[PDB]
RNA sequence: GGCCGUAGUGCUUGCUCUGAGUUUUAGAGCUAGAAAUAGCAAGUUAAAAUAAGGCUAGUCCGUUAUCAACUUGAAAAAGUGGCACCGAGUCGGUGCUGGAGGAAGCAGGGCAACCAAACCACAGCGUGCUCAGUCU
DNA sequence: TAGTACTCTGCCATCAGAGCAAGCACTACGGCCGATTGCTC
DNA sequence: TGATGGCAGAGTACTA
DNA sequence: GAGCAATCAGACTGAGCACGCTGTGGTTTGGTTGCCCTGCTTCCTCCA
């Protein structure tokens, strides 16, 4: 039903879309910026019809212009994951090259999940189909992007120049970002209570109850269908408990894993080549947040992958490897951060890898935030058992500022070292872990090996 | 961008290329393809080489010059005489001349009577009769008193005049002397008449054969002496006997003279020198004098005449008249002989022209040799013919008058006939009379050799200034041409300039000013050391005066103790001083002023400043002029200076040598602070005394600033014009202008990116000469080898025969003789051991019947060995067998043997390139390469230049097991320059401190380490060397032994190599220049523009400069149709600027019609096309094909054929041939990959038959030399032109491709100088 | 040793000349045979050309050097062609954009300890050499 | 059936010589060297 | 001083 | 007698000098070891 709603908002009915609130933006050139051009690349058979039916919709749209100018770069064929969509992505190294470079603003995926808070329950992810076509290109600074594309059927030889802004200039990620937030922020403004999640191209509204969810979807749907953008509605989870966003599952306020994940980690077989075993720990690196004592966990792995090491796959390497297989097997739920409350962070360190866990209160109980672990550095791996928890600390302290959002929490750690940075038996270290603004030390206590 | 080098190898007639990264490895990128073809990419190696024609020097075009002048010259001298007969030839017969120009005329052409001289049948038939040959008709006119026909008289002088003898003999030669030992006899009466002091006897001694001998002069003269009593060699006797028969000897010790003395009497300067002598000597020895020039005379006339003159006056032609009556009676003699012995080949013998014989020696083209060689063993097998075979062995048998010998018959026998044919017939013709001096000045003018052209300033070759512009004839050539002006020309248009200032000429060596300039120089940078000086002390200007003043003028050679006695202990009153940084005598002197002195008796003028121009002029035209009469003529104008004695002495002395720094160089040029010259800085410069190099380079005087602004400004030039001025072979200046423009291309190639490293190699590189010499030799020393047993010169060209030839037969260690027959028995053994220079020169070998008679096998021959065989080759050497290099070696050991120091230098020179032309070649491609200057204006070293010999190549090719075969393809150029790249990358890597005598920019102890240079690459030398190996001091990696050796492996076994065969438009000659007889042909070229070749001869085989693609259509049958044509014409070199001038009009009178501009291709040769299965073929001509693929042959598979066949001849020996045994499967799949690859592209399907055919003959072969006849098959498959090989006894002659018609529908390609850039033009379109 | 000379070899460039060779023509071929054919006689010499030829008209010049294709040019000359990787039968194929996150290696610079070597100054000693005194 | 037209295969290629001048590149010594000795005419 | 391209002649074969 | 052709001061003492070795000392350069940064580069996901 919500399709009929908004006929103006998703990209099934309105169509190719047109970013009319902003103006047509001038790309800037550097001040040795002179025109470059170079023969199109020969493109592969497959690849060729592959990109051969975009052109032809792209035309239509008029995104795709005929012109001649002295600018011309290749298209790429980046086949999609699924099948091969082959999307018409210019090489475009010579303009990037040749192009300004501008201060960057898109925001990093360690962040936007801290910002939501456990009390918006109810979400709504949207995800805006051609973001970066929206927005128009002046037609001084078109002649930049172009391209050379011949087809007997098309029977046009020649450059096709973009009035758009297409996907792959080093800077279009940013301007999209900086000209849609303009957009939904006076949408907060309207609806300050709701907490809109804006991505590069995906939306997440987070609301309190159902009723607060669908009044907030309805006015953003409106907002976006006036302001042009145009979300695809096949997938797009409305008012619905579990949905997907950012690679992460949030339910009932947790940052679950997904299960898929999980079998892709396992579903390897036991890696033979350096190449092999990066691609499991590369898998196994972006799920370092939930096992606990990661870097102790996998600390044989590493040598084993080193640049000039030999693949002599050891017992230990075996037995780290089962520890990973069997540690994300009962992975625990960590839950999102609220920033309103303080934070509790749990230090420990063996054997030179620093481990912990962020935590915070959650009723009576505590609830993983995310579990932090380091290697300390070889300088620190020689100091005495009392000196190498003050560095673990900093370490993982340092760790926490990424996730807190500079908040303070709880130093917990086993030994009362708190006192020994006072008067140690460096000076870097004293000013991180004295600063009672953003740091500061509880109840010595130990700790569960577990946490 | 990544660090890369170029490495080279240059040949003379082939430069390969190679581009390398930091690891050794060759690059590999896609180059885009032009044309019309579908195909736009195609990927290749950056390794590969160029071929192409060796260049040519300027000889033979000098020579045909040379030949055209002589020929213009001649026609002119016939022209003269006939503008001198035409007054009265127009009374006596008008058409005489006319009937002369057309005598090459068929008888329709001709516009006169077919009779030249008379003009009817009778006449001329008479006229042929009393005269059967032009000899008879000059006998008769110089004899005869009566009047005769002047058409006669005309052709007797013309004769003469066209057919001048040679004028080497200057002077006169009057025939009437013609004696022997009548008049030597003659000569001795005179002189016991003279010196009657000691009486002088000839008598029973056979003075005739002595002098008359075939023996060289100085024997003859040793001979007439030892037969003389009472007088021994270098008397008054002996230096008269050889200076008659043609010795110049020195009669001062005859007389006492206190001089030269010495007087060559065919030298015409020696004339005047003779009149001085009598002027000496007064009268008496005069009249001596004369009789020795009357011997001399007759000795030379009777050596070239052999008949008797007071009978007439016409010695050469009553001999040439007796020579025809002699083969006239001979022939009617062997006629008679051999129709009544033998009447079974009178026919083959007198009849057939196809055969030698008399037939084929008048009609035919046989010579007397080939004559002879045909007519002896018939001579032998017959009776009565002892006189004949005895003329036929003194080569006086049927002889014709005009031969190959008659060049020895001096000009002024002809003039002599000439002369007496114009006296005796002056009476009755007043204008014979009036013009007998032009008419002998026809015959005797030649142009001297200084002189040159006579052109108008439209000649290259031409130095001439003409005092007046009228025509040049030979009787004004005086009043005209300004032979002085010439002359000097002729002399400064070849000398030098000055390198520091390349504007002036130099000044000549023996220049007072360059003789001051020397003495100066080595003067100022004296220290000496005397009691009470606390350091040594330069010398001061005022005493660098007084020793010059004082010494040098005085003596001709100073010595540091003359200087300090005469000067330091007498004037300066210091008995002791102590000399420094001079050598006990000096080596510049004024040389020059010591020889004035005695002669213009002048100290005051020779001192004088004012006349140091005139004195300068003076040696300036004693260097210059050679001729007396011209050095008088140059020094009129300072005849007043000095009485007419002193002119005729300085006309005596002769200067010769031109010095190096020019008279603005050394005196010109001043100071802007001072303005003092280098001479002034030179005799006194404060107190600093410094020298040339010292005053030139300092910065603060402008010395240095001046000559270089001069210099750089002066010097601009092209590269070709710059490679062309070099010194060198043109074979290797075109290698070297190859190897620039590859080296320009592979950095366009490489984005425009220079190389870090550029290493370069270049190689290092007669049996009638061998035969001359020889002659000489045997002549000289008196042997009779040669008579012995004669030898050819085939066979003479053998390096056995020819050593054991050179040695008079005889061991050059032993006093032993030698036999020939048992040669191929002995050993070769070289003065210095191969080991410590590579030499296999005639200059160094040196044939023994046992090498081990040379005393220490090692150092040079033992010393009394060499002693003994020294007198054995001073004699050898007055005989000039052997040169001076050769002796000096072989006579080294008693001054001294090898030592270690030159044991060290031999080694070290054969790792090191120390040539000129390398060194020239390095500074080029350094100047190139790196331009740009640093803060202080020093050139940044940005790439550097190495040069490595191909010794360390071929060390490390055989250590590694990298042999190369030369025979299977052209691969091996690539491999040189890319392992010249390797080992030079390597070696600056690992020895950084060996970059000052590589990079273009304590014996025992240098002996191991270049010894041990390259021990680096090696594994185990027993020492185990490290796997890695480091720089030694940083720890940069040079060779890892582990992989580098593969990679090597990898790069040589590659099989795609840019081989490229550079496209040249053919010049030269227009045809072969053999004019053939009448034929009815459309091949033969007319010779002229009316001569019809049909009926006249004419020329054939022209050569094509380059094929042109026409399209177009002929006519063809009856019906005139036009039929659409597309072929290949050749433009000939002759029709080539007609062809380009206008090619519609000469395509169109060839037969063609609507030609296409467009579609017209020009194609030179070696074009190269593709057809097929990768079939390549290139384009000799318009009508033949030649080969242009390459067989990729493994790499196992040459090393299997190099080591089984042994090229280049313990446990590491007996490994091999194991291998081999085991490997001796491996000929089996070389011959199959040879038939596969014949298969596809050579297509010789007969060829490939027999050469199948006799592989499976010969398989039961030994290995070794089935291996070495396997080498020869792949000439079947090769780059270029067919060529015949030979398997065993089986011989395969040339496949030839005569086809150039499925090219017109192939691919012609078009290949830059490396052969990566590519246009490839499909020719089917059109 | 340097430097200095010279002695020789080789090669290159330029000039002046010589002897031949080749081509056409002249040198009456005769006898017997219709004829082809057969038998004899004769032979040595000369003229002209010797790169076709050119204009600049000289007693001159004409075979050396240089030269892939295309565009611009009158010419002299200047411009024209993506990179990386895995391979190898004369070369084949594959790839190529950003942003963001996690992990790992690498080189360079600064600073503070400890250490080696080198040079220079003084002094001593083994060996060898020059000079001075003495004898000879 | 005769007239072009193409393929194959053996033959063929202008050669000797003499002077003069200039330059380079390379290899061999020697040199300074007086006084003595040798031997040979 | 050897090559290597031209040339003549014999042989074979296709076409008007 | 005159010419051509090589040949290329002994010992002792002393001072003075040359090559090599050693002791002392000054200075300079260089190196390893250790702690820090700056920087550059390579390897694996997740998205337009």
């Amino acid at each position: 039903t919500w399709l009929s709603d908004f006929p103006q908002a998703w990209a099934e009915t309105g169509g190719m879309g047109l970013a009319v609130r902003q103006a047509p933006l001038i790309i800037p050139l550097k001040a040795t910026s002179t025109p470059v051009s170079i023969k199109q690349y020969p493109m592969s058979q497959e690849a060729r019809l592959g990109i051969k039916p975009h052109i032809q919709r792209l035309l239509d749209q008029g995104i795709l212009v005929p012109c001649q100018s002295p600018w011309n770069t290749p298209l790429l064929p980046v086949k999609k994951p699924g099948t091969n969509d082959y999307r018409p992505v210019q090489d475009l190294r010579e303009v990037n090259k040749r192009v300004e470079d501008i201060h960057p603003t898109v925001p990093n995926p360690y962040n936007l999940l801290s910002g939501l808070p456990p009390s918006h329950q109810w979400y709504t992810v949207l995800d805006l189909k051609d973001a970066f076509f929206c927005l128009r290109l002046h037609p001084t600074s078109q002649p930049l992007f172009a391209f050379e594309w011949r087809d007997p059927e098309m029977g046009i030889s020649g450059q096709l120049t973009w009035t758009r802004l297409p996907q792959g200039f080093k800077n279009s990620p940013t301007l999209f970002n900086e000209a849609l937030h303009r957009d939904l922020a006076d949408f907060r403004i309207q609806h300050p209570d709701l907490i809109l999640l804006q991505y590069v191209d995906d939306l997440l509204l987070a609301a309190t109850s159902e009723l607060d969810c669908q009044q907030g979807t309805r006015a953003l749907l409106q907002t976006l269908g006036n302001l042009g953008y145009r979300a695809s509605a096949k997938k797009a989870q409305i008012c619905q408990k579990q949905v997907k966003y950012l690679g992460y599952l949030l339910k009932e306020g947790q940052r679950w894993l997904t299960e898929a994940r999980k079998e892709t980690v396992m579903g390897q077989p036991t890696p033979k080549t350096p190449r092999q075993l990066r691609e499991f720990l590369g898998k196994a690196g972006f799920c370092r947040l939930f096992i606990p004592g990661f870097a102790e966990m996998a600390a044989p792995l590493y040598p084993l992958t080193k640049p000039g090491t030999l693949f002599n796959w050891g017992p230990d390497q075996q037995k780290a490897y089962q520890e990973i297989k069997q540690a994300l097997l009962t992975a625990p739920a960590l839950g999102l951060p609220d920033l309103t409350k303080p934070f509790e962070l749990f230090v420990d360190e063996k054997q030179g890898y620093a481990k912990g866990v962020l935590t915070q209160k959650l009723g009576p109980w505590r609830r993983p935030v995310a579990y932090l672990s380091k290697k300390l550095d070889p300088v620190a791996a020689g100091w005495p058992p009392c000196l190498r928890m003050v560095a673990a600390i900093a370490v993982l302290t340092k760790d926490a500022g990424k996730l807190t959002m500079g908040q303070p929490l709880v130093i917990l750690a086993p030994h009362a070292v708190e006192a020994l940075v006072k008067q140690p038996p460096m000076t870097h270290y004293q000013a991180l872990l004295l600063d009672t603004d953003r740091v500061q030390f509880g109840p010595v206590v130990a700790l569960n090996p577990a946490t | 961008d990544k660090k890369y080098s170029i490495g080279l190898a240059i040949g003379t007639n082939s430069v390969g290329w190679a581009v390398i990264t930091d690891e050794y490895k060759v690059p590999s990128k896609k180059f885009k393809v032009l044309g019309n073809t579908d195909r736009h990419s195609i990927k290749k190696n950056l390794i590969g080489a160029l071929l192409f024609d060796s260049g040519e020097t300027a000889e033979a075009t000098r020579l045909k010059r040379t030949a055209r002048r002589r020929y213009t010259r001649r026609k002119n001298r016939i022209c003269y005489l006939q503008e001198i007969f035409s007054n009265e030839m127009a009374k006596v017969d008008d058409s005489f001349f006319h009937r002369l120009e057309e005598s090459f005329l068929v008888e329709e052409d001709k516009k006169h009577e077919r009779h030249p001289i008379f003009g009817n049948i009778v006449d001329e038939v008479a006229y042929h009769e009393k005269y059967p040959t032009i000899y008879h008709l000059r006998k008769k006119l110089v004899d005869s008193t009566d009047k005769a026909d002047l058409r006669l008289i005309y052709l007797a002088l013309a004769h003469m005049i066209k057919f001048r003898g040679h004028f080497l003999i200057e002077g006169d030669l009057n025939p009437d002397n013609s004696d022997v030992d009548k008049l030597f006899i003659q000569l001795v009466q005179t002189y016991n008449q003279l010196f009657e002091e000691n009486p002088i006897n000839a008598s029973g001694v056979d003075a005739k054969a002595i002098l008359s001998a075939r023996l060289s002069k100085s024997r003859r003269l040793e001979n007439l002496i030892a037969q003389l009593p009472g007088e021994k060699k270098n008397g008054l006797f002996g230096n008269l006997i050889a200076l008659s028969l043609g010795l110049t000897p020195n009669f001062k010790s005859n007389f006492d003279l206190a001089e030269d003395a010495k007087l060559q009497l065919s030298k015409d300067t020696y004339d005047d020198d003779l009149d001085n002598l009598l002027a000496q000597i007064g009268d008496q020895y005069a009249d001596l004098f004369l009789a020795a020039k009357n011997l001399s005379d007759a000795i030379l006339l009777s050596d070239i005449l052999r008949v008797n003159t007071e009978i007439t006056k016409a010695p050469l032609s009553a001999s040439m008249i007796k020579r025809y009556d002699e083969h006239h009676q001979d022939l009617t003699l062997l006629k008679a002989l051999v129709r009544q012995q033998l009447p079974e080949k009178y026919k083959e013998i007198f009849f057939d022209q196809s055969k030698n014989g008399y037939a084929g020696y008048i009609d035919g083209g046989a010579s007397q040799e080939e004559f002879y060689k045909f007519i002896k063993p018939i001579l032998e097998k017959m009776d009565g013919t002892e006189e004949l075979l005895v003329k036929l062995n003194r080569e006086d048998l049927l002889r014709k008058q005009r031969t190959f010998d008659n060049g020895s018959i001096p000009h002024q026998i002809h003039l002599g006939e000439l002369h007496a044919i114009l006296r005796r017939q002056e009476d009755f013709y007043p204008f014979l009379k009036d013009n007998r001096e032009k008419i002998e000045k026809i015959l005797t003018f030649r142009i001297p050799y200084y002189v040159g052209p006579l052109a108008r300033g439209n000649s290259r070759f031409a130095w001439m200034t003409r005092k007046s512009e009228e025509t040049i004839t030979p009787w004004n050539f005086e009043e005209v041409v300004d032979k002085g002006a010439s002359a000097q020309s002729f002399i400064e248009r070849m000398t030098n300039f000055d390198k520091n200032l390349p504007n002036e000429k130099v000044l000549p060596k023996h220049s007072l000013l360059y003789e001051y300039f020397t003495v100066y120089n080595e003067l100022t940078k004296v220290k000496y050391v005397t009691e009470g000086m606390r350091k040594p002390a330069f010398l001061s200007g005022e005493q660098k005066k007084a020793i010059v003043d004082l010494l040098f003028k005085t003596n001709r050679k100073v010595t540091v103790k003359q200087l300090k006695e005469d000067y330091f202990k007498k004037i300066e009153c210091f008995d002791s001083v102590e000399i420094s940084g001079v050598e006990d005598r000096f080596n510049a002197s004024l040389g020059t002023y010591h020889d004035l002195l005695k002669i213009i008796k002048d100290k005051d003028f020779l001192d004088n400043e004012e006349n140091e121009d005139i004195l300068e002029d003076i040696v300036l035209t004693l260097t210059l002029f050679e001729d007396r009469e011209m050095i008088e003529e140059r020094l009129k104008t300072y005849a007043h200076l000095f009485d007419d004695k002193v002119m005729k002495q300085l006309k005596r002395r002769r200067y010769t040598g031109w010095g190096r720094l020019s008279r603005k160089l050394i005196n010109g040029i001043r100071d802007k602070q001072s303005g003092k010259t280098i001479l002034d800085f030179l005799k006194s410069d404060g107190f600093a005394n410094r020298n040339f190099m010292q005053l030139i380079h300092d910065d603060s005087l402008t010395f240095k600033e001046d000559i270089q602004k001069a210099q750089v400004s002066g010097q601009g030039d092209s590269l070709h014009e710059h490679i062309a001025n070099l010194a060198g072979s043109p074979a290797i200046k075109k290698g070297i202008l190859q190897t620039v423009k590859v080296v320009d291309e592979l950095v366009k190639v490489m984005g425009r990116h220079k190389p870090e490293n550029i290493v370069i190699e270049m190689a290092r590189e007669n049996s009638r000469e061998r035969m001359k010499r020889i002659e000489e030799g045997i002549k000289e020393l008196g042997s009779q080898i040669l008579k012995e047993h004669p030898v050819e010169n085939t066979q003479l060209q053998n390096e056995k025969l020819y050593l054991y030839y050179l040695q008079n037969g005889r061991d050059m260690y032993v006093d032993q003789e030698l036999d020939i027959n048992r040669l191929s028995d002995y050993d070769v053994d070289a003065i210095v051991p191969q080991s410590f220079l590579k030499d296999d020169s005639i200059d160094n070998k040196v044939l023994t019947r046992s090498d081990k008679n040379r005393g220490k096998s090692d150092n040079v021959p033992s010393e009394e060995v060499v002693k003994k065989m020294k007198n054995y080759w001073r004699q050898l050497l007055n005989a000039k067998l052997i040169t001076q290099r050769k002796f000096d070696n072989l006579t080294k050991a008693e001054r001294g043997g090898l030592s270690e120091l030159d044991k060290a230098g031999f080694i070290k020179r054969q790792l090191v390139e120390t040539r000129q032309i390398t060194k020239h070649v390095a500074q080029i491609l350094d100047s190139r390469m790196n331009t740009k200057y640093d803060e202080n204006d020093k050139l940044i070293r940005e790439v550097k230049v190495i040069t490595l010999k191909s010794k360390l190549v071929s060390d490390f090719r055989k250590d590694f097991q990298f042999y190369k075969v030369r025979e299977i393809n052209n691969y091996h150029h690539a491999h040189d320059a890319y392992l010249n790249a390797v080992v030079g990358t390597a070696l600056i890597k690992k020895y950084p401190k060996l970059e000052s005598e590589f990079v273009y920019g304590k014996a025992t102890a240098k002996y191991f380490f270049y010894s041990n240079i390259m021990n680096f690459f090696k594994t185990e030398i027993i020492r185990k060397r490290p796997l890695i190996e480091t720089n030694g001091e940083t720890g940069e990696i040079v060779w890892d032994k582990g992989r580098d050796f593969a990679t090597v492996r990898k790069v040589l076994s590659m099989p795609q190599v840019n081989i490229v065969k550079k496209t040249e438009v053919q010049t030269g000659g227009f045809s072969k220049e053999s004019i053939l007889p009448k034929r009815n042909s459309d091949k033969l070229i007319a010779r002229k523009k009316d001569w019809d070749p049909k009926k006249y001869g004419g020329f054939d085989s022209p050569t094509v400069a380059y094929s042109v693609l026409v399209v177009a259509k002929v006519e063809k049958g009856k019906s005139k149709k036009l039929k659409s044509v597309k072929e290949l014409l050749g433009i000939t070199i002759m029709e080539r600027s007609s062809f380009e001038k206008n090619p519609i009009d000469f395509l169109e009178a060839k037969g063609y019609k609507e030609v296409k501009k467009d579609l017209i291709i020009k194609l030179p040769k070696y074009s190269l096309f593709e057809l097929e299965n990768g079939r390549k073929r290139m384009l000799a001509s318009a009508g033949e094909l030649q080969k242009g693929n390459e067989l990729a042959l493994p790499s196992k598979y040459v090393n299997f054929l190099y080591l089984a066949s042994h090229y280049e001849k313990p446990e590491d020996n007996e490994q091999k041939q194991l291998f081999v045994e085991q490997h001796k499967h491996y000929l089996d799949e070389i011959i199959e990959q040879i038939s596969e690859f014949s298969k596809r592209v050579i297509l010789a399907d007969a060829n490939l038959d027999k050469v199948l055919s006799a592989y499976n003959k010969h398989r039961d072969k030994p290995i070794r030399e089935q291996a070495e006849n396997i080498i020869h098959l792949f000439t079947l498959t090769n780059l270029g032109a067919p060529a015949a090989f030979k398997y065993f006894d089986t011989t395969i002659d040339r496949k030839r491709y005569t086809s150039t018609k499925e090219v017109l529908d192939a691919t012609l390609i078009h290949q830059s100088i490396t052969g990566l850039y590519e246009t490839r033009i499909d020719l089917s379109q059109l």
